[PDB]
């Protein structure tokens, strides 16, 4: 029944409708992991992260419970985390990091002390 | 009147403090940190001594660890006067500025009774502590103590409930908590927003850990909630010192391991190896083993850290200061839009700003 | 552990005595006649002020202030040149260019301090091993002209022929500290 | 134990003054050179030399702490007297 | 109390008397305090604070630290220490009066 | 002779005031308007 | 002490709360300036026995730092998504004044 | 039992080893040579090119939420023909830990900005700039932050002098603040302090 | 050889930028010296910004270029603004340091410099 | 992309360095000397790079040295000799290098003190 | 080394020796390694130096009083790892890390023996030797040092 009419931060909104902005954002982010070359690390340990996350959100349907067993602050906090992961996914797939490593660095980089 | 740019041109005290240290043997770089936030004094060289410590492997002996905390927040109450004062200061109310450097003047005859000077006390070495209180010091500052949130009390209520000191204060400087992290933030600004972080309660350095206190949180970011923050610390602080005094328990002030911190100075006289070691740590420096540390304390602006980078010499090869002022200044353009000039001077203060620690 | 500083209880409960509770703090300025009553107090309080020529303000034994040449009870100058107060000095501030007094002894020929360099660390007087510098409670030597700021041996030891009846008590009160 | 040089200037206890032609002595015009009265080579001497029992002697300062390092002499010298490397005093046997 | 004195801050150096130049002073800003010590209407004087006024102190090898403002501007009275102590400071504020008790620059006009 | 080293007295010491002790003062609320009133009715005869 | 016991009340009534109890200025209840002598206490490692310097030498226990994946060499990089650490505990409130 | 030597709390070793090698197969196009400390923090070797997608993961990412940018130092090595190496220190607030970023850089290979991940940079990333000539693209503003208006020159690159190349001094025949190259009065004492002797034979190099 | 670009194709290219900045130089010349009251006329102001460009003529490495257009531009920023005062201006032009000599016998006269 | 540049790399005009202290300067490239007091040699494994010294008067004040050139006391530290004259070179100073004098390995033997028939007998302990 | 001393009582002197005016013989603080003795027994043939006595009485030096003098006998100060015996022109002049050391080379003879001229603020405070397998093999002669 309780909406957290004020939530702790500054500049986050209060959300009133959680359970379907968390839902949607996590399927959506695992659509664009499809899309990343299978062998790509990055497609496998995000899918294990957003799957994990993604049952939790339809497990418990109280947002108090779901805040303490989500262990990512806030309800607010957890989606614009999403979001934020979302984009990730989008500027990885152009960067391209599963690929080999590019020009080795030179003989002494890394050589302390000297 | 209304500010649509600011272009923050820091440099007119840039000492260039980190080349010179590079010159410069371990012990003798010490007092360069009692000048970087030249506020909160022997606050900034607890960072600089857990970092050589961190290096040498070493760790103080208990008591010191309860002086360099029980100094520590004495540090806070300083520089928190300031800050509630010096930026009364600029807004107008010169009052709290005078009632309160008359605590100021009593705090500072510790440092001139702990160590000699007033105000950079060359006390706290990274071997501990440099030497012992004098007797009945502790009295003093518990006389001290008692006495103080009468004045922190007297001060609130001068400008704590005022309509001129509310409308000056509220709705001003309001840094959401997403940009806080964005921009770097640290300390107050952090706590003002919402964001709960300290590094005494998340990172302990000290005994810290074994002290009990609240973190003062804001719900608006304002600068009427980071000056409650800055106000309910020196309650909190108040807090530690009173633990600090029930406990304080007895043994030496510096590590006993005579090729870091020196020996004292009766054996000196009489032994050789004493005197071997007081006649190299003074003239080369002990030798902190090559690694990089990067350390953060709580200072009371926010996280001061250093970032010592070493060989295998008695004088560091890199130290970089991460001056907490750095950070906040660099966002003052975004906290000034649609503020009058008035505005900007008092969000200058609400940072909480020394240009020592800036310019470095 | 967090304590919310501006964060409201619970609101939307006001009456009319409530209601002109607040009135009557905006409408007659209560919050502001209290903060002047707060002054008024202050006025009637013995003012912190102490006549500085006349009354000083306190000290500790530990003080560092003007540097000082000691010497042994005999007359002997305790400095034996071993320059190490040199070797710590973080600004370079001591010059010594010691060679033998013809008598044999290790004695110095140049011991200048520039105190307009030394920035009163106190570490010289814990690095000789003889206490042959000191930093006496003289904090009152402003001059009118940079010259006499560059201190040498000479000035080091008038001073030093001159407050060791203070010296001496200070080092004899803290050396146990040392 | 002050000398004056034939220039009238005053010579210090480590044998310095400015010659009668040095330009460097302009600084002392209108004002004076300090020069400390109490010497060192003469107020050590006209100490006296103690005798001791042992053929090794401590010294110190006097006072413990107070003093200088803990130092050790050797008597065995008989056309000379030992003397103390930080203090100047001086020590025999017999 | 400076107000013992009647010695009070003023912001404006058009109002200001004497120049209390503590703190080190740098490259960047050398030009600004001549600049400032230029605009205090004569007579007026300099009380160099501390041992980075007076000479570099701490920072005396330094890049970006002029060695002293007496090279920037004529000091009249030294304040040596780190930080001089408030008492300091203020033994150089009264000798700093006693300097202007001795001036003798009427005396002098009779003699021109 | 035993070591004296500024520790402090057996059982600590007093606990410390460190939280906000601001009293309360003033009239009722009422009886600032009445007097107000009071005052001004009674000046207007 | 030298208020006259009515400019006492007028203080103590004009600030809100009693303060002749809590003044500022100091009279007697600092230490004496001069202090009996002390001993400080001798620390560990002045045992003079089974105190070879070999046993709590913290400078040499530090060691080049360990190296996982180095281009140079050719070390190795089903698995678990790993976090830095355990996530923060989340903080409680103040039981003595949550809310000021 | 050992009150000097510090305490060792060997689990947070094992949780930041696990996680530099989690970051290293996460992202193998530019990570080199991770490694953890003995004081137990992390520290990740980047390729220069790969600052921005280094960086942006380790702010965005769920398991790595670096959203605090501490410090952009730069440590000048003229041993290496590579000399800067830029450093990039992270903080969590999530996790509750610290990751150390770094790159080299070279008085000719300038480095991508970060402001647009991190706007904490933009000052940090001038201050390199100004001090130790590291050129850096797409920043906006780009101009020196601490140093005069008028240096010529680089201060805390090692080969440049301590004392500096120019003093400011007051001058009436021009009636303004002139530069004069440096004539110190007293020159600054070089102490050479290095012992002769193996203090560390745990850093021994061979010839 | 094999070394990666900065703002430059070519030499060429980039001795355009050189001549962009010369021109922005030589249209700001007249505006610093009435703007702040120098005490220089503006023939004589245009003669140093040529001089300054003539120390620089005999690099040719396009990196080298591109950082001395970059640093220009910079301090052609502090000018346009009046952020650097008569005092940084005028320090280009050296009225107060004695002209140091060439002749190697005016040398050996007066130090023991080479 | 890439660039191709054939002049040797040099960055004289970038570092801003006065040219006075360009063509005129020279720099010694060398493995400092052990010193011979004492027995270690941790001060060498370190090519080192010093600048010729110059002009050093007695102040007419105080006797304090003082000097009229800023790199006199600048040392710089390279692990090879080759890393050492890169920056040399980038730099513009001229420089010279003398070469590494390592010990020659020699034969101790305890025994050879106390021979039969040789000259290396030892008349002592 | 450990970092603190067990020892509590007397410690012993010795008889110092007036052995020339190039070396200052202050014997208190000889730990008897004999590097004296040898040296000058198998380098410079002077073979007038050895011990004297046994235990803790075991002085190193001329029984009598001699006049240790010889083209290689200012070799002894650098031999010496302790300052049991040291240069008398250098007595308390200057401490090393005051010094800036330079390369130089000996003029004083036709081999050109290294040197390391060690210079304290604009003059010269002693010559010392450098390492050179070909000329100058770590000892160099009197009249240059
Ligand atoms: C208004 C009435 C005048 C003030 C008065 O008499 O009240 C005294 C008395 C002072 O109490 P206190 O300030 O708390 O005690 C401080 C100690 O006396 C502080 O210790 P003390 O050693 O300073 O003792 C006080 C002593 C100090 O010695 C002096 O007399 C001060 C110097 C005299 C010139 C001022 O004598 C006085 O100050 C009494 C002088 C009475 C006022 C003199 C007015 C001079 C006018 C000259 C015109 C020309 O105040 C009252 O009881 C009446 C208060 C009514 C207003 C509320
Ligand atoms: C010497 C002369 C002394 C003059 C009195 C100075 C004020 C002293 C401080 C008193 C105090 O502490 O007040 C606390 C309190 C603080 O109030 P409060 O903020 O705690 O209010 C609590 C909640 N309510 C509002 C419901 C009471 O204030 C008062 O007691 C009085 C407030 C009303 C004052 C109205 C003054 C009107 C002035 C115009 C009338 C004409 C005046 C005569 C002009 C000549
Ligand atoms: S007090 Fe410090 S700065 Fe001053 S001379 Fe002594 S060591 Fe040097
Ligand atoms: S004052 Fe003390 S430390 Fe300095 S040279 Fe003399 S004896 Fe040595
Ligand atoms: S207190 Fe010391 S370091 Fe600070 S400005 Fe003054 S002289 Fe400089
Ligand atoms: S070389 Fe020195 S320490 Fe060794 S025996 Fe000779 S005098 Fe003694
Ligand atoms: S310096 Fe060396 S030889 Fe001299 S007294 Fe000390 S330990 Fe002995
Ligand atoms: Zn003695």
């Amino acid at each position: 029944g309780l909406l957290k009419k004020t939530t702790g931060l500054v500049g986050l909104a209060v959300c009133d409708t959680p359970h379907e902005r968390l839902t949607i954002l996590y399927t959506k982010t695992l659509d664009i992991l499809k899309h990343f070359p299978k062998h790509a690390a990055y497609r496998k340990y995000t899918e294990q992260i957003t799957n994990e996350k993604l049952d939790m959100v339809k497990a418990e349907p109280d947002v108090k419970k779901l805040e303490a067993l989500l262990q990512g602050g806030e309800v607010e906090e957890v989606i614009l985390q999403a979001e934020k992961e979302l984009s990730l996914a989008r500027k990885m797939l152009k960067w391209k990091p599963w690929e080999p490593l590019v020009e080795e660095p030179p003989a002494n980089q890394w050589k302390w002390p000297i | 009147e209304m500010v649509r740019k600011c272009d923050p041109h820091i440099g007119l005290l840039h000492r260039g403090t980190e080349k010179l240290i590079e010159y410069k043997t371990y012990l003798q770089a010490l007092p360069y940190f009692d000048r970087l936030d030249y506020v909160s004094m022997m606050c900034n060289e607890q960072a600089y001594s857990i970092a050589v410590e961190k290096l040498l492997n070493i760790q103080p002996p208990p008591r010191a660890q309860w002086i360099r905390v029980l100094f520590g927040e004495i540090t806070r109450i300083l520089n928190h006067i300031m800050a509630v004062t010096t930026h009364a200061l600029d807004i107008g109310a010169m009052t709290p500025f005078f009632w309160m450097f008359e605590e100021r003047e009593k705090m500072f005859e510790f440092y001139e009774r702990v160590s000699g000077a007033r105000m950079h006390a060359a006390y706290i070495r990274p071997g501990g502590v440099h030497q012992d209180l004098p007797l009945g010091l502790l009295d003093d500052i518990y006389e001290f103590s008692k006495n103080f949130s009468l004045r922190i009390d007297e001060v609130e209520e001068m400008l704590t409930n005022n309509r001129i000191w509310r409308n000056r204060t509220v709705d001003i400087g309001v840094v959401t908590a997403e940009d806080a992290l964005n921009y770097g933030f640290s300390g107050v600004m952090l706590r003002g927003s919402g964001i709960q972080w300290d590094l005494r309660k998340t990172q302990p350095y000290d005994v810290y850990d074994q002290v009990e206190f609240d973190v003062p949180i804001g719900s608006r970011g304002d600068c009427y909630d980071r000056y409650l923050c800055r106000v309910e610390e020196m309650r909190q602080s108040l807090r530690i010192i009173e633990q600090c005094l029930n406990k304080m328990p007895p043994g030496e002030i510096k590590v006993d391991d005579a090729k870091v911190s020196p020996p004292k100075r009766a054996e000196m006289k009489t032994s050789m190896e004493s005197l071997i070691h007081h006649f190299k740590l003074y003239t080369e420096g002990y030798q902190v083993p090559p690694g990089a540390t990067y350390t953060a304390i709580e200072a009371p602006k926010g996280e001061f850290g250093v970032y010592l980078v070493s060989d295998g010499s008695s004088r560091p090869y890199r130290c970089k200061i991460k001056a907490p002022g750095f950070a906040h200044l660099a966002g003052l353009d975004k906290m000034s839009k649609g503020h009058m000039l008035a505005d900007v001077v008092a969000i200058i203060g609400t940072q909480d700003i020394v240009f020592g620690e800036i310019d470095r | 552990t967090y304590k919310y500083v501006n964060k409201k209880e619970q609101e939307s409960e006001v009456d009319m005595k409530s209601a002109t509770d607040n009135a009557a703090r905006i409408l007659m300025w209560t919050e502001l006649i209290r903060g002047l009553g707060m002054t008024l107090s202050y006025l009637f309080r013995e003012p912190a002020t102490i006549n500085y020529p006349f009354e000083k303000g306190p000290l500790s034994p530990r003080f560092r202030g003007e540097h000082a040449l000691r010497r042994y009870p005999s007359g002997e100058e305790r400095c034996i040149a071993c320059k190490l107060c040199e070797a710590i000095c973080p600004a370079q501030a001591i010059t010594i260019e010691a060679e033998p007094r013809a008598d044999g002894s290790r004695r110095t020929t140049r011991y200048d301090i520039d105190m307009t360099k030394c920035i009163y660390c106190g570490f010289c007087q814990e690095a000789c091993p003889v206490d042959a510098i000191v930093e006496g409670p003289n904090f009152e030597f402003s001059t009118e002209t940079h010259e006499e700021l560059l201190y040498n041996k000479e000035k080091l030891l008038n001073n030093g022929d001159k407050w060791e009846a203070e010296i001496a008590a200070n080092i004899q009160a803290d050396y146990l500290y040392r | 134990g002050v000398q004056v040089s034939p220039s009238g200037e005053k010579i210090t206890h480590t044998g310095q003054v400015y010659d009668e032609k040095d330009y460097r002595r302009v600084r002392f015009v209108d004002r004076q050179k300090e020069v400390n009265e109490n010497f060192a080579i003469d107020l050590i001497a006209q100490q006296p030399v103690n005798e001791v029992e042992h053929r090794i002697i401590a010294c110190d300062g006097g006072g413990g702490a107070l003093g200088h390092p803990k130092v050790y002499i050797n008597l065995d010298k008989e056309t000379k007297t030992g003397t103390c490397g930080y203090c100047g005093l001086q020590f025999k046997q017999h | 109390d400076m107000d013992r004195f009647g010695v009070v801050f003023r912001a404006s150096p058009r109002q200001a008397d004497v120049m209390i130049v503590a703190g080190t002073l740098t490259n960047k800003m050398a030009p600004a305090l001549r600049k400032v010590y230029d605009q205090m209407p004569e007579p007026r004087y300099v009380v160099s604070m501390g041992s980075c006024a007076n000479g570099g102190g701490y920072y005396h090898y330094s890049y970006s630290v002029v060695r002293g403002c007496d090279r920037i501007v004529p000091v009249d009275i030294y304040v040596p220490g780190c930080p001089p102590t408030a008492e300091a400071l203020l033994y150089g504020i009264l000798q700093l009066q006693r300097k202007i008790k001795r001036e003798q620059k009427l005396k002098i006009w009779y003699r021109r | 002779s035993k070591v004296k080293q500024d520790m402090p007295p057996p059982g600590g010491y007093g606990p410390i005031d460190y939280k906000r002790n601001l009293p309360r003062r003033g009239l009722s609320g009422y009886s600032m308007f009445a007097v107000g009133i009071g005052a001004l009715i009674f000046g207007y005869w | 002490a030298s208020a006259t016991r009515v400019i006492q009340k007028l203080r103590n009534w004009a600030s809100g709360q009693d303060l002749q109890a809590k003044l500022q200025l100091r009279y007697q209840e600092i230490a004496k300036r001069t202090q009996p002598p002390p001993k400080l206490p001798v620390g560990p490692s002045h045992k003079l026995s089974n105190n070879y310097y070999c046993t709590r030498d913290g400078r040499r226990e530090v060691v080049p730092p360990s190296i996982i994946m180095s281009s140079q060499k050719a070390l190795v990089s089903e698995k678990k998504a790993v976090t830095p650490a355990p996530p923060m505990k989340r903080w409680e409130l103040s039981k003595d004044q949550p809310y000021l | 039992k050992r009150p000097t030597v510090r305490p060792r709390s060997d689990v947070t070793h094992k949780q930041l080893s696990a996680f530099g090698e989690y970051v290293a197969e996460i992202l193998p196009k530019y990570v080199q040579q991770v490694q953890v400390s003995c004081l137990d923090e992390l520290e990740i070797c980047i390729h220069p090119d790969g600052v921005i997608p280094t960086l942006t993961f380790l702010r965005d990412h769920t398991n790595a939420q670096f959203k605090s940018l501490a410090d952009l130092t730069a440590v000048d090595v003229p041993t290496r023909q590579n000399r800067f190496e830029i450093v990039y220190n992270l903080l969590s607030l999530r996790f509750n830990s610290r990751i150390r970023v770094k790159t080299y850089a070279d008085e000719l290979t300038p480095i991508d900005s970060i402001v647009s991940v991190h706007i904490a940079a933009n000052w940090y990333e001038r201050e390199v700039w100004d001090m130790f000539g590291v050129f850096f693209f797409n920043h906006p503003d780009l101009r020196r932050i601490l140093t005069d208006y008028g240096f010529e020159g680089h201060p805390f690159r090692k080969d440049f002098p301590l004392t500096g190349y120019v003093e400011l001094r007051y001058d009436d025949e021009v009636k303004r603040v002139v530069a004069e190259p440096v004539e110190l009065a007293q020159e600054f004492r070089k102490f050479d302090l290095n012992s002769p002797w193996e203090a560390f034979p745990a850093y021994r190099q061979p010839p | 050889t094999s070394v990666k670009p900065i703002f430059s194709r070519d030499l060429n290219e980039a001795k355009r930028r050189v001549r962009e900045l010369y021109r922005a130089w030589y249209r700001e010349v007249p505006n610093t010296v009435h703007l702040m009251q120098l005490d220089i006329t503006v023939k004589q102001g245009r003669d140093k910004v040529r001089e300054m460009f003539m120390k620089n003529a005999h690099v040719t490495d396009p990196r080298v270029v591109d950082l001395l257009v970059i640093k220009g531009k910079m301090e052609l920023q502090e000018t346009i603004k009046v952020w650097k005062q008569r005092t940084h201006v005028m320090r280009f032009f050296h009225e107060t340091e004695t002209p140091r000599p060439k002749d190697f016998l005016s040398k050996f006269y007066m130090g023991h410099d080479p | 992309q890439l660039i191709t540049v054939d002049e040797k790399l040099d960055i004289t005009t970038l570092t801003g360095v006065p040219e006075e202290h360009i063509k005129t300067r020279k720099v010694r490239i060398f493995v400092p000397a052990r010193n011979n007091m004492q027995s270690g040699v941790n001060n060498t494994k370190k090519w080192k790079m010093e600048f010729d010294t110059r002009e050093r008067w007695e102040n007419p004040l105080m006797g304090w040295a003082s000097t009229a050139d800023p790199l006199s006391n600048m040392v710089l530290t390279f692990s090879a000799k080759e890393d050492a004259i890169a920056f040399a070179e980038k730099n513009g100073w001229s420089y010279d290098v003398e070469e590494k004098k390592v010990p020659k390995p020699k034969s101790k033997s305890y025994g050879a003190n106390f021979s039969w028939n040789k000259r290396t007998r030892v008349s002592t302990k | 080394g450990s970092d603190r001393s067990r020892f509590l009582e007397g410690k012993r002197a010795v008889e110092d020796k007036n052995i020339g005016p190039l070396v200052k013989t202050i014997m208190t603080r000889c730990i008897q390694c004999t590097r004296c003795i040898r040296f000058a027994s198998e380098i410079a043939g002077v073979d007038d130096l050895g011990t004297t006595g046994r235990g803790n009485d075991m002085q190193v030096g001329t029984y009598i009083e001699k006049m240790f003098m010889s083209e290689l006998s200012g070799n002894v100060i650098d031999i010496c790892p302790v300052g049991a015996l040291t240069s008398k022109p250098y007595a308390f002049t200057a401490r090393p890390w005051e010094t800036r050391k330079t390369e130089s080379i000996d003029v004083m003879d036709a081999v050109g023996s290294n040197i390391v001229v060690s210079t304290r603020t604009g003059e010269v405070m002693r010559i010392l030797p450098r390492m050179h397998e070909d000329i100058n093999e770590e000892w160099i002669s009197d009249k240059t040092r």
